């Protein structure tokens, strides 16, 4: 499936082979400052996702369950209709509006959860 | 009932977006020297890898007239030409007057050129010497406001000082491969019936676009790629008649152009450590440069364009006319024939009409006959703005021939007439984006957005 | 509280909202080589802390208990005086002298602790 | 032992002091674009190892067992001959041929193992 | 003036041979053949590492 062969196929199919896309953030050797600019841009863009996914406690690579429940108003759908027939490529378009509250919740929940790892370890 | 949000990374999701793109070129070019040429000197070596991968099912939309990739190519080519003209002599002493012999002929019907004489610096700054050099007539302007026949000057020295192109660096159109950087991708409209906009049915992804030739021409498109199906007409709009209309042929038409004259280079020293090259003498007899095109093939091709162009001008005729006149750099089919910048009068080609029925290649008096065009040659070349403009093309000895393929047309249409069907088409051009846009109609760049969100029946363990 | 609103407030207050400062290592688009130098400097400086905090086993984001005990000569204080009234901003100044031994201890303790995860896994 | 003092010594000796080499991917300030190129090259080269080791589930720093077994045809050796006398520096030369299949196995095994962390957590 | 136009060296800038140290960047290293009998090829017996020549 390579770089984008999983696109269009169902979300169940695309849930696998995520490692193939994560491995594809290297390219190029340089003439001029344009290509060096491209390299620095790519590195910064990759680190932005890396250090943002990390803040949600998802250091376990690239699939990561969180404690935030799904507000059904966002989709108003059953798990079959979300997953069995739809594709990721259009799902991103459909979900595109609501991202700010989701990211805020995913930040604050782990921000308040991490202290409990101290609290449930300080008894000894 | 209970569903918790899970974050996925590495998702196959994208948006179409802007970015700078690499060069890329095949490995064979790298045998050559520095500054000869940019495809080696200013561009990354690349095997066209990874290979093409078709996507099984994609919902996609395209638009080739608003594509930023062609504007990026324009910027790259102009700024690279400016770099390539830096290391060469800028002439400047040749603004001296030229005293040119007043030749007169009984309408010889073969352009004679003008043999001129002028002063040049010897190996000392202070001593001077008379020199001579044959110049093509269009680059030489009379000087006096009176009716003087004796004195002349170069066409430049009123706009800027032209720069001689160093003969060490060539002008051949080495193919360029455009590669997107990491984090981006190029989606290729693999559909055969695509007409420049709307949705594509079949899409592929390729890391590096293949085989764009930076070849510049005004009216006919030389050495381009060939369409897979009917001779598709393309235009941004057809309510706005001023929008240039691009025709992409299915089969090629061979064209061969040549300069029979046996010119000979001359070396004229201009100050310390640099030389000015010009035509010293013409060996043999004087003759006329031209382009030859197969006759019945062009007739068949221009009728085949008619059967496809007919549909958007439904009840009307497909009748063709010359360009609308004007500047010779605009009206003429201008191109480089391996070192010499030709300027061809195309009026022999575009003269006829069509009546909706396809016609065979027979009868034929003799299939080897060809239609012929008459072309002039320059040396002072003004082509692009902001690049330091005028460049003096050096001479090339011997004789030359540049047999090539015609694979497209650039046309323009006049206004309506008398509610009448004889509205006619004209060749035209000059906006270079149209040349490169004919090759980039397939591609579009995207940015991967690999982080996404969705729910599933999985709480966190904590 | 944003970028630096937590400064001056007590260490207890500043213990929260760490994620707001971690998220603030992106900026800029470039004219000239000076701004590109700034970008590369920022990326290298961030990775310095990222790859150095990781060596201490603190891949669990940004609060991380360690086995090394606190030598009381460094501060000579009770946990109330360190934490309840002081602020981080002056605490860094107060602790500024002793850092090398602390970093060496944190390096070596995890360097020797890591093998024991093999040792208490090879019994099977 | 510093940067390379452990080289040549046995693989058992070199198993320690890995942190000393991991800490040595930082250097330089710039004249001209050559040194800037060196900095960007170093950053990209480091992140390649960092983000490739992570895909194998080895976020636990820099020694990481996995589930894939040793196909004995690769070395045809007992654990004593591999480890007690040989040095890492020549071991890399000896193993240099077989790396592609090993990396593919290490990728796919964690690609298929990661979903089971959802599966053995969805029961609740 | 038969070859090119020469350029005067400004007397403000000198020509003294100030020593240069060559330093390899991060991720790279320089190994120094410390053997006293090395003759320009083949294997060295004794080796050191130095950040900057
Ligand atoms: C283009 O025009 C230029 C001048 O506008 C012309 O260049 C001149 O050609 C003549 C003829 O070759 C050169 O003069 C000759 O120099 C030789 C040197 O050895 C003399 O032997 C020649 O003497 C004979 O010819 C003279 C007439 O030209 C007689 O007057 C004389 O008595 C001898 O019979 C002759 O002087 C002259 O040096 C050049 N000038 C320059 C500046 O180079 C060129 O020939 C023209 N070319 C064409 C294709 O029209
Ligand atoms: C200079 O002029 C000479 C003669 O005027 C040119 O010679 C001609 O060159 C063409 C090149 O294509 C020759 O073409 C022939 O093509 C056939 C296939 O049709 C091929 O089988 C032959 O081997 C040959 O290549 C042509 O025969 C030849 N002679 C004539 C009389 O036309 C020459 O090309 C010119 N030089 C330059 C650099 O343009």
């Amino acid at each position: 499936l390579g770089f984008l062969g999983a696109a269009g196929s169902t979300m169940g199919a695309a849930s696998m082979t995520l490692t193939v896309q994560a491995r594809n953030l290297l390219s190029g050797t340089v003439w001029g400052i344009k290509q060096l600019q491209a390299r620095v841009l790519a590195v910064e863009r990759y680190l932005r996702d890396q250090q943002l996914l990390g803040i949600w406690g998802c250091s376990g690579k690239l699939i990561c369950c969180t404690n935030v429940p799904w507000n059904s108003s966002w989709s108003n759908r059953n798990l079959s209709e979300i997953w069995d027939n739809m594709t990721w490529l259009q799902w991103d378009k459909e979900i595109s509006n609501y991202t700010q509250i989701i990211y805020g919740l995913l930040e604050e929940s782990q921000n308040q959860q991490e202290k409990n790892e101290q609290d449930l370890l300080a008894l000894d | 009932e209970n569903l918790w949000v899970t974050v996925y990374y590495g998702v196959p999701v994208w948006k179409e977006a802007k970015t700078t793109l690499f060069c890329a070129s095949d490995a064979r070019a790298y045998e050559k020297e520095v500054h000869n040429v940019w495809a080696t000197h200013a561009c990354v070596p690349t095997d066209p890898s990874p290979q093409e991968l078709v996507l099984g099912n994609v919902t996609e939309n395209f638009n080739m007239w608003k594509n930023d990739m062609v504007d990026q190519m324009h910027e790259d080519i102009i700024s690279l030409w400016d770099q390539s003209l830096k290391p060469c002599v800028k002439l400047t002493p040749l603004c001296v007057t030229l005293i040119c012999s007043n030749a007169t002929v009984k309408n010889g019907t073969v352009e004679e050129m003008k043999n001129c004489s002028f002063n040049t610096t010897t190996e000392i700054r202070d001593k001077e010497k008379k020199e001579y050099a044959l110049f093509y007539k269009p680059d030489i302007v009379p000087l006096s406001e009176t009716n003087n026949t004796s004195e002349y000057r170069l066409i430049n020295c009123n706009t800027s000082a032209c720069t001689q192109a160093c003969p060490k660096v060539t002008f051949e159109p080495i193919p360029i491969h455009y590669c997107a950087p990491a984090g981006y991708a190029i989606l290729k409209c693999n559909d055969e019936t695509f007409n420049g906009t709307g949705p594509c049915s079949n899409v592929s992804t390729v890391q590096c676009t293949h085989g764009i030739r930076p070849v510049v021409s005004t009216q006919l498109l030389l050495n381009g790629s060939l369409a897979e199906k009917e001779i598709v007409i393309r235009s941004e709009n057809l309510t706005n008649n001023a929008k240039i209309i691009i025709v992409h042929l299915h089969t090629p038409v061979e064209i061969v152009c040549t300069r029979p004259n046996n010119n000979t280079r001359k070396s004229v020293r201009i100050g310390p450590g640099q030389t000015f090259y010009a035509t010293g003498d013409i060996i043999g007899d004087i003759k006329q440069a031209h382009c030859n095109i197969s006759e019945e093939k062009w007739n068949d091709t221009l009728q085949k364009v008619g059967i496809e162009l007919q549909k958007h001008f439904p009840n009307k005729t497909i009748k063709y006319n010359q360009s609308a006149g004007g500047d010779m750099e605009i009206t003429t089919h201008s191109f480089n024939c391996g070192g010499e910048f030709f300027y061809c009068n195309t009026s022999n080609l575009f003269n006829g009409t069509y009546n909706g029925t396809y016609i065979s290649t027979n009868s034929s008096a003799n299939s080897t006959s060809t239609i012929t065009l008459q072309c002039r040659i320059k040396q002072i070349i003004n082509m692009w703005q902001g690049v330091g403009r005028c460049m003096y093309a050096p001479p090339i000895a011997g004789n030359i021939t540049c047999r090539s393929n015609i694979t497209g047309l650039l046309l323009t249409r006049d206004g309506g007439t008398n509610s009448n069907e004889t509205e006619t088409f004209r060749p035209a051009g000059g906006d270079m984006r149209d040349n490169w846009r004919s090759e980039l109609y397939k591609y579009k760049v995207v940015k991967i957005e690999p982080l996404g969100v969705a729910p599933t029946r999985c709480k966190r363990r904590v």
